[PDB]
């Protein structure tokens, strides 16, 4: 009955707290201090989580979930019925852990080297080349080089990874791993919904794409850019051409209206990584939201240490399932791109602190997209010229179009990429894309969604999806697509809460108490209620909608339509079979 | 999904 169900949830919740705290600190101590000792501790905590998930998952399955009157109780048990990888037989479980470990390790130490020269790492070296170099062959060197070293070597583990992750999902009642990932959104019409949202943002992306293609035509020469074909993938200022903000200098509509180089101003005025997180902390507290505990400043790795090498530099925010212990781990470089990211990650820390009083089972975002949305919403206001000038990082209609272009290069360009990644994966998981098709189908979708072609023809043995962190690390990517849509919905709602009128893109909700209240009640729910409720608390409506993003960029869309029409651009890539010569 | 939610990472 109901009494035995809540007895089970109570017992699960307190045992999970203890073991989850033990896993996280083990995961931290390894990631922040790589040693044989710290690795051994991690492996012992891995099999404990598996044992605990196996034990409590088996019991959770003994309950008939629909016989239960309490929905909070119902959700918790229905979650525990899914063991994830812990559903696998011992040998297959440990082989799956080996493969993930092998894929992550291969990705992390992969280096591209000159003949007699230095061996560059992805971050920050190859990232810097992609961002700053405006020479075709150098961009190509780093682009091809990374996919040859990282991607190629992941290909030996991926088919067996797919096999095992699919098996674990079938043992948990799903048809495949993609089915399992999509279920986290509890939305049967999910596929169609994301499809429709993608269609509504199409004309906005096509207009940006056409405009940027022309600018690249001007810089890289008519013999290297087809004005009716896909753009070569290595030219967008980013390794994965997922975000195009680094080529602002190439596309800025009015260099006639100049602005400060933000990275220059930051290094000059004595900005430290420590100080970038203080600034992000201040922005949250100005809204009346929770400050970070003192333990955060003591225990966080906000920059790489010098006492001893061997650390993982990837940016990440950590919940320790303690209620008191929350940390960020990042090898932050002092620049605008890392100042924005700092606000994003503090957004995760805020979310952790808000739902900390809930049982650990419900200590998550309303859906995986909600979690990444918080932090991005605030950063929108941080990104505004009004706020950046107040940070001494900047100095009128022409300035306005400039800013909107900069935000389009960040936000609009990402839309097709975030959609693209899991469109590929779901088809890999369901078996419509096989290991002979891996790379061809990746580039089919790169062309179809993004209008990109490879700069160099790909060969058998190439596994370019494996050059993107989230692939060998097995982190679902559709969360970011949902994130980018709903963050403009939140923005729109928080700005009218703050009583802001006029163009939505000018809104800066800094120090807005009413706006802080909205997010606070939404984040307090955690995973306890279906996400349409938290969506309704913030926006008034329960749906994901593209309208707010479309409303935000309306002035830029109008401007691009006008500009593309007069220059005689064909929108899209009609000559879609074109590749470089 | 019974495992502890991994640390959150950027896109
Ligand atoms: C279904 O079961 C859940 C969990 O046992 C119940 O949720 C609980 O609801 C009460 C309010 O009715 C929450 O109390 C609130 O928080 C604090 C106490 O921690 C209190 O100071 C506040 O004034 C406020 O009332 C309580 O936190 C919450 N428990 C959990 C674990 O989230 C729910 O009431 C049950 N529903 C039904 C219909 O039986
Ligand atoms: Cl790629
Ligand atoms: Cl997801
Ligand atoms: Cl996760």
């Amino acid at each position: 009955d109901e009494a035995e169900a809540s007895k089970f949830v109570e017992e699960y919740d307190r045992t999970s707290q203890v073991v989850w705290n033990e896993y996280a600190e083990a995961n931290w101590n390894y990631n922040t201090n790589i040693t044989t000792e710290t690795s051994k501790i991690l492996l012992q905590k891995n099999m404990q989580i598996a044992n605990h998930t196996l034990k409590y998952g088996t019991q959770a399955r003994k309950f008939d979930v629909n016989q239960l009157q309490n929905t909070t109780i119902k959700r918790i048990i229905k979650k525990v019925q899914d063991l994830e990888r812990a559903a696998l037989p011992a040998q297959e479980l440990e082989e799956y852990n080996k493969i993930l470990l092998d894929m992550e390790t291969t990705y992390s130490v992969a280096t591209v080297c000159h003949p007699n020269g230095s061996c560059l790492q992805l971050e920050p070296d190859l990232t810097n080349v992609m961002a700053t170099s405006r020479k075709y062959e150098d961009l190509l060197w780093a682009w091809e080089g990374w996919r040859d070293k990282a991607g190629r070597a992941i290909l030996q583990f991926y088919p067996k990874y797919v096999e095992l992750i699919n098996q674990a999902a079938r043992l948990n009642g799903y048809v495949d791993a993609g089915d399992s990932w999509r279920s986290m959104y509890e939305t049967p019409s999910l596929e169609q919904d994301l499809e429709r949202l993608f269609q509504e943002l199409q004309p906005l992306y096509l207009n940006l794409h056409a405009y940027v293609r022309r600018a690249l035509h001007r810089h890289y020469g008519a013999q290297h850019i087809n004005l009716e074909g896909p753009i070569p993938a290595h030219l967008l200022g980013n390794m994965w051409a997922q975000t195009w903000s680094n080529i602002y200098d190439l596309v800025v509509p009015f260099p006639s209206a100049p602005s400060m180089d933000t990275t220059e101003a930051m290094l000059k005025q004595g900005w430290t990584p420590r100080r970038m997180f203080k600034e992000a902390d201040d922005f949250f507290t100005s809204l009346g939201l929770l400050p970070v505990p003192p333990e955060f400043w003591n225990k966080s790795m906000l920059e790489k240490p010098t006492d001893g090498r061997e650390v993982v530099c990837h940016a990440s925010a950590w919940d320790f399932y303690n209620g008191k212990d929350f940390r960020i781990k990042q090898c932050t470089t002092v620049n605008l791109e890392d100042l924005v990211v700092a606000h994003h990650e503090m957004g995760h820390i805020q979310y952790f602190m808000q739902y900390k009083d809930l049982p650990v089972a419900l200590r998550e975002g309303a859906n995986p997209g909600f979690h990444e949305a918080i932090g991005d919403v605030l950063a929108l206001s941080v990104s505004t010229p009004k706020h950046l000038h107040s940070l001494n990082l900047l100095s009128s209609d022409e300035h306005d179009i400039n800013f909107l272009m900069k935000m389009a290069l960040d936000k609009i360009a990402f839309i097709p990429f975030s959609y693209l990644v899991d469109q590929w994966r779901w088809r890999v998981f369901d078996g419509s894309i096989t290991k002979e098709n891996y790379n061809q189908e990746w580039w089919s979708l790169r062309l179809k969604y993004q209008g990109l072609c490879p700069p160099v023809p790909r060969t058998q043995g190439d596994f370019d999806p494996g050059a993107k962190f989230h692939i060998p690390s097995s982190v679902p990517y559709i969360r970011y697509f949902v994130s980018f849509i709903i963050q403009f919905q939140f923005h729109e709602a928080l700005c009218q809460a703050a009583g802001h009128t006029g163009p939505l893109h000018k809104c800066d909700i800094y120090q807005s108490k009413e706006a802080g209240q909205r997010l606070a009640t939404a984040m307090k729910l955690g995973f306890s209620r279906p996400w349409p409720e938290a969506m309704q608390l913030i926006t008034g409506q329960p749906n994901m909608s593209a309208s707010a993003m479309l409303s935000y960029f309306k002035p830029l869309l109008d401007w691009l339509r006008t500009e593309n029409e007069l220059h005689g651009e064909k929108l899209g890539w009609p000559q879609y079979n074109w590749t470089p010569n | 999904q019974g495992l502890p939610p991994r640390p959150k990472i950027p896109p």
